[PDB]
């Protein structure tokens, strides 16, 4: 079962008046969208499209190249500390249990699909996850609005000219 | 490497559960209360709640349920722990011993299987045929009940619904059948199943129906006469009898959910029902007489019936009582009327139960002011809001004030020879004595015949031979009792005024300047046996006769003014025994022998409030042992009193304390009254063992509270607390709160009841526009920071901020150069569509006076979960970022360094240039401020990952931890500082398990310090969920080796009542490892060994080597163990 979960301070604030943490539940962060269905919220994805440039996203596992990106690593195990950004370690342990493998989540600030020139102007956030057991790895990165939404994993360049270069989530990033 | 002591300063409060039956007797309505791991029993009666046994168990109570199998005389008890160690218990009494002994037991834990939702259900089946555990999803475990299981050997019966809400056993079954509700991908449904014991499987059951309402949570079986369920939900409660199936809807639900529910009637007709908000209510159930044969539901209704505490629990008793067991506020004992009275409400409390939890937050402060902490918390939430002044010290309930000033020492006594009740009260002031009578309450003047009132009365009192004797400076008189007269009268040789009067029974000894006369008092006459001139001005006298002797004290204890001396003589001669040169400037004020335990003392007061105490001899009369503690400023006036069985000393003065002994160590004990110039106890049948206080202005008649206990002063909120500090300067409190505002059509959201915020003398709301670029059924929160008077805690101004705006810290303190003091909150912008802050502030408030002033404003992108001063600068947290801002003269906080490696920073603690954070799951670590540098350095961080909930720092290498899955932890800095690399790390030196959820730690003591000497050093305090509060020290090597062998030696001892054993409950403990406890030592073990007999205390100590101090080895006794824990005690 899909449950969306709930703002951090409002889990902050609850855990203090209530024990019960509030983890074992199967949820998926408020704002973010399962971006895998090869034909809540899920959203169904095209696999890939060659319509508009950008180099893909290496594998996370292959723990490679991808600089303007931010990389997770969590231990379903514990024994070692998780890394990354809290989204990130979030997406990992629902990416896991579920079989699912490539997130989405656009900001507050912007108005089905066809991403491009209308909705485009800023950046959407994208995620990649990796299995190996226990071992759970994560690839985050921005993507402009311009950009398609799709199964595969690039790094598109912009159709909209008013798309941006930076963002506030966008630095940090390597 | 570590060494910690953890002991429970207040215990858990909040009550988990609450059942009721027959488990004391057959004949016996009991009603059992878990608080967490407490177990309370009580009887039910006519004052309604006689408390017969109170017990712990070495878990967290998660399962409690009464059963009686056939063939038992009374009830059993059945309790699980959340650590899964499962128990039947039966309480058994022989004499004035009561215990509570194990028929069965064993722990049910599985090795894999995911914890459902919902938690932990047990049920027991109405035949008592067996025990139904949900304990993991799709599983099912059961027990058979053959009084041959007593190892409670259990089965798993697979379940495919893999997501059960509620479970309940059916009545009326052949079969144990069980009826749930569960909720797969076409909604929530319920249906049955019968459970073979033989075939050990599960069937399919007598009804099914599927898809009730989409918030069906509860399930009722419903007894014999009826037969079947019922389903609370949101709006929809229906009843489900296989073929059976009514549903009524009444909009009274609606606003809030029901929680808890309670059968009234052994039969069904009546059940309560209990909201999310506080409202009680009555489910009926209208059974229908056929006409001949069976009775089917006609209908049912529900009616409101009034308002409680949020319930948890909920407990009917009998005439129309009900126990009302709360987690978020006080628990109470209702009574449900059949009238409903005014504003319609059926509804009346009787008694009401402090409950501190939860604790969200709290800071030690000494209010009264002088050297003694006191805890003021943020308890409770939503309406049983609330803030709690927790005081140590004694407790007198005022019984009568009169308005007599000047009195200047006063006396108890029996007008009737025969009566053995107090019935008069002599008072003395500047030049006269005024006798009051007491008449069953009533107190008046009144006269007594051989009595002077034209003087001042040094002493008076019943003597020898149905006399009575009153010293005055002019003279001491004797006088008769049913004759009634002055019988007799001695005065100095030449008429002058007599100085100081000691008096017993049979003795007198006054003082005339220097000059000291021994008088004893027979029939009619008074009989001067001796005088004699003391080196200097007496100052003080006392002859209280102590030891097994018969009223005739052989010593005189005496005062002197030159030397400022205290000496002991022989009663007869006036013989010198011991002079004991003491103080230097103050002569004594007071003086007195007494008896403690069995040992005698000589007590000695200055005017500096400085209290001498030896131990005396009797028969030598040598003083030992020479010890001294200040007990204030003022003279200080010694006085004996036996509270119930034994006897203590009253000081009276600006610090009134109460002086008793406990294991053979002396216990100081503040009095919570103001000053008291003079007491004696007073024994009338109108003021039965009483006390008569008096003070500069007033008398006052009252009694004392057996012996110190903590004491709750609770101001209600009616909103949620969630920080709170305090400011010196102020003189008041800074406090973080929340209220539930309902959106409306009217354009914005109203509010559900007066509050603290709104209902505050000053007022105001945020006016910025850093930020400005539900329906109308949905709840919304609103922030305020209050403001608290320290004094009368009304709150002096409130401060709303902006529309979704959550204050998340708080934090009262100066920087810079800047000489205000400030009050600053840390802020987030909360939106349900985010999954954590983007936006949010440090505001800066000042209270210069009058009202609240809006000093500056910081922007920032996320939460600022927590926020401390750091030398001038100000630290802060704000979503994976700890940052340090400046104060210019410019007033703004600007930026100087980040430091960005962490998930979540969530705690802040600082010592010096070092801090500690804490994260959401990356543990603790440590930073340090490099100031040359202009920046942060990562020290060593702890590289088990853990999710904390509070942090502390216990010292310079040493740092505490809590954690989410209620263990403590502490973490060192290694001390191989032979490698980058091993500095790096923090060693995780110590584990325990705590079974307590921690929000907040706070260095401070509860416990005096004044008087005028420690095995543990440092005192960090801590709040709990459940309303418990902790304390944590630091031991030796030395202390803790012996404490962890004492440990040991003690669980081979002590009956553990569900037969767990205390290593395997105190084991840090996860869903991920398990491990044994370590570096930590609980003192309410080895405080527990005070309460065992002298045999099972000798067992303990067997073959022990213990080192008194001599470094010369000896067989260890169970008096050394005493003075150990008794010592022990005393760091709360
Ligand atoms: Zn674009
Ligand atoms: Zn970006």
């Amino acid at each position: 079962l899909i449950e969306t979960g709930l703002n951090t301070v409002e889990y902050f604030t609850s855990q203090q008046v209530t024990g019960t943490s509030s983890l074992g539940k199967n949820t998926i962060p408020p704002g973010v969208t399962g971006l895998l269905t090869n034909a809540p919220k899920i959203a169904i994805v095209p696999a890939d499209d060659k319509t508009v440039p950008g180099k893909p996203i290496p594998n996370p596992l292959l723990g490679l190249d991808s600089t303007p990106s931010t990389q997770t690593v969590l231990d379903l195990s514990g024994k070692t500390l998780p890394s990354g950004s809290y989204k990130g370690v979030k997406l990992a342990k629902f990416g896991k249990e579920n079989l699912m493998t490539r997130f989405i989540e656009e900001p507050r600030e912007n108005p089905d699909f066809k991403r491009g020139r209308d909705t485009g102007g800023f950046h959407r956030r994208e995620y990649s996850i990796g299995w190996v057991g226990d071992e759970v790895k994560v690839t985050e990165w921005c993507n402009p609005s311009c950009s398609p939404i799709t199964a595969a994993a690039r790094r598109f360049e912009c159709t909209c000219h008013q798309c941006p270069v930076t963002c506030s989530e966008c630095e940090r990033d390597t | 490497m570590s060494y910690n002591y953890v002991v429970t300063a207040q215990k858990p409060t909040a009550v988990n559960g609450c059942v009721t039956g027959h488990f004391t007797s057959a004949e016996d309505l009991n009603l059992l209360i878990a608080k967490n791991t407490r177990l309370e029993i009580y009887v039910v009666t006519a004052e309604g709640l006689r408390p017969v046994k109170e017990v712990g168990m070495y878990g967290k109570i998660a399962v409690m349920e009464l059963f009686r199998p056939k063939g038992e005389s009374k009830d059993l008890l059945f309790i699980l722990t959340a650590k899964y160690n499962a128990c039947i218990l039966e309480y058994k009494q022989s004499g004035e011993s009561i215990d509570i002994i194990t028929r069965a037991h064993g722990n049910v834990q599985d090795r894999i299987g995911r914890p459902s939702e919902t938690g932990i259900i047990g049920i027991i089946d109405p035949e008592c045929r067996m025990i139904g555990l949900r304990l993991y999803d799709g599983l099912f475990k059961v027990i058979p009940l053959d009084r041959d299981n007593k190892e409670l050997k259990a089965f798993n019966i697979r379940l495919e619904e893999l997501h059960v809400i509620d479970v309940k056993f059916l009545y009326g079954c052949q079969a144990p059948t069980i009826c749930f509700v569960y909720q797969d991908p076409q909604g929530r449904h319920v249906k049955t199943y019968e459970v073979s014991l033989r075939e050990k499987e599960f069937n399919k059951g007598p009804w099914k129906q599927e898809n009730v309402e989409a918030e069906a949570s509860m399930v009722i079986a419903v007894p014999e006469p009826f037969g079947g369920a019922i389903i609370i939900g949101q709006e929809s409660i229906t009843y489900h009898n296989g073929d059976k199936y009514l549903a009524i809807a009444p909009p009274i639900i609606k606003q809030s959910t029901i929680v808890c529910h309670n059968r009234v009637d052994p039969n069904g007709s009546r059940y309560l029902l209990g909201d999310m908000e506080g409202r009680l209510f009555m489910l009926l159930l209208e059974k229908e007489e056929q006409m001949d044969g069976t009775v089917t539901l006609k209908d049912l209704r529900v009616e409101l019936l009034g308002e409680t505490s949020i319930a948890e629990c909920l407990t009917y008793l009998d005439n129309g009582v009900v126990f009302v067991g709360s987690r978020l506020g006080d628990s109470q004992l209702v009574k449900l009327n059949v009238d409903s009275n005014e504003q319609g409400s059926y509804v009346v409390a009787m008694e009401t139960f402090t409950n501190l939890g939860p604790i969200v937050d709290m800071c030690v402060v000494d209010l009264e002011r002088q050297g003694q902490g006191q805890l003021v918390t943020c308890s409770g939430a939503f309406k049983e809001g609330s803030l709690r002044i927790i005081r140590n010290g004694i407790g007198i309930h005022e019984h009568a004030s009169i308005d007599l000033p000047g009195i200047k020492g006063l006396w108890p006594l029996r007008s009737d020879p025969n009566r053995e009740t107090y019935d008069t009260l002599v008072l003395s002031f500047v030049g006269q004595t005024r006798v009051l009578m007491l008449n069953g309450e009533e107190v008046e003047e009144t006269e007594l015949m051989g009595f002077v009132d034209d003087q001042q009365t040094f002493f008076c009192g019943n003597v020898a031979h149905q006399q009575l004797i009153q010293i005055t400076s002019a003279s001491v008189r004797l006088v008769s009792q049913e004759p009634k007269a002055l019988v007799s009268e001695w005065k100095e040789p030449q008429a002058k005024n007599i100085s100081v009067a000691s008096c017993n029974s049979s003795q007198v000894v006054v003082a005339v300047g220097r000059a000291l006369y021994y008088l004893q008092i027979h029939p009619q006459e008074l009989r001067q046996i001796s005088h004699t001139e003391m080196e200097h001005e007496v100052a003080c006298l006392d002859i209280t006769p102590l030891g097994d002797s018969n009223g005739l004290s052989p010593l005189c204890a005496i005062g002197l003014w030159t030397d400022i001396s205290a000496r002991i003589l022989k009663l007869p001669s006036f013989e010198l025994l011991h002079k004991e040169m003491l103080g230097g400037e103050i002569i004594p004020r007071s003086i007195l022998m007494t008896t403690f335990e069995s040992s005698h003392y000589l007590l000695c007061a200055l005017g500096d409030g400085a209290l001498f105490y030896f131990g005396l001899n009797i028969e030598t009369g040598l003083l030992s042992d020479r010890k001294k503690v200040t007990l204030g400023t003022q003279p200080t006036v010694l006085r004996t009193f036996r509270s119930l069985s034994t006897t203590n000393v009253f000081a009276c003065s600006d610090r009134p304390t109460v002086i008793y002994s406990s294991n053979h160590k002396l216990v100081f004990s503040n009095v919570n009254l103001k000053e008291v110039n003079y007491m004696c106890p007073l024994n009338s049948d109108g003021y039965p063992d009483s006390l008569a206080l008096a003070n500069n202005s007033t008398l006052t008649i009252g009694t004392i509270d057996e012996i110190q206990k903590l004491h709750i002063r609770t101001v209600p909120l009616y909103e949620s607390p969630r920080k709170i500090c305090y400011q010196e300067v102020s003189q008041c409190f800074g406090v973080l709160s929340s209220r539930i505002e309902v959106q409306d059509t009217s354009g914005g959201t109203t509010a559900l009841r007066p509050s603290a915020s709104t209902q505050a003398l000053s007022s105001s709301v945020s006016s910025s526009k850093l930020f400005s670029s539900t329906s109308f059924g949905e709840e919304v929160e609103v922030h305020n920071l209050l403001i608290i008077d320290q004094h009368t805690f009304e709150v002096l101004h409130a401060h709303q901020f902006l529309q979704n705006e959550y204050a998340l810290s708080l934090v009262s303190c100066k920087l810079g150069k800047d000489p205000n003091t400030y009050f600053i909150v840390g802020t987030a912008m909360v939106y349900p569509e985010e999954a954590e802050p983007k936006q949010g502030r440090i505001v800066v408030f000042q209270y210069s006076d009058g009202k609240l002033q809006t000093v500056a404003e910081k922007e920032v992108k996320g939460a600022v979960y927590s926020m401390v001063e750091f030398n001038g600068k100000l630290l802060a947290s704000i979503n994976s970022t700890v940052r340090l801002y400046e104060w210019t003269t410019e007033k703004d906080v600007r930026t100087e360094c980040n430091h960005y490696n962490n998930i979540m920073a969530l705690y802040l603690k600082t010592k010096g240039d070092f801090i500690l954070v804490g994260d959401l799951m990356r543990s603790v670590l440590l930073l340090a401020y490099k100031p040359m540098e202009g920046n942060f350095e990562e020290i060593a961080r702890d590289f088990n990952p853990n999710w904390m909930s509070a942090v502390e720092i216990l010292d310079d290498d040493n740092f505490l931890g809590a954690e989410n899955a209620f263990n403590l932890f502490v973490c060192q800095k290694d001390s191989a500082a032979t490698t980058d690399e091993e500095r790096q790390h923090l060693q995780e030196v110590g584990l325990f398990h705590l079974g307590e959820f921690v929000n907040v730690f706070c260095h401070g003591s509860l416990v005096m310090q004044n008087l005028g000497s420690t095995p543990t050093q440092g005192s960090v305090l801590f709040g709990t969920v459940n309303g418990m509060i902790g304390l944590v020290t630091s031991l030796s090597e030395s202390w803790y080796n012996l404490l962890l062998d004492m440990q040991n030696r003690l669980n081979k001892v002590i009956k553990s009542v569900g037969k767990i054993e205390h290593s395997f409950w105190r084991s840090f403990h996860t869903e991920r490892k398990t491990e044994p406890a370590t570096g930590f030592i609980d003192g309410d073990l080895i405080e527990s060994f005070l309460d065992i007999s002298r045999p099972k205390m000798q067992e303990v100590v067997a073959n022990l080597q213990y080192d008194d101090g001599s470094g010369m080895k000896r067989e260890a006794t169970a008096d050394d163990l005493i003075k150990v824990v008794e010592e022990l005690t005393r760091i709360h």
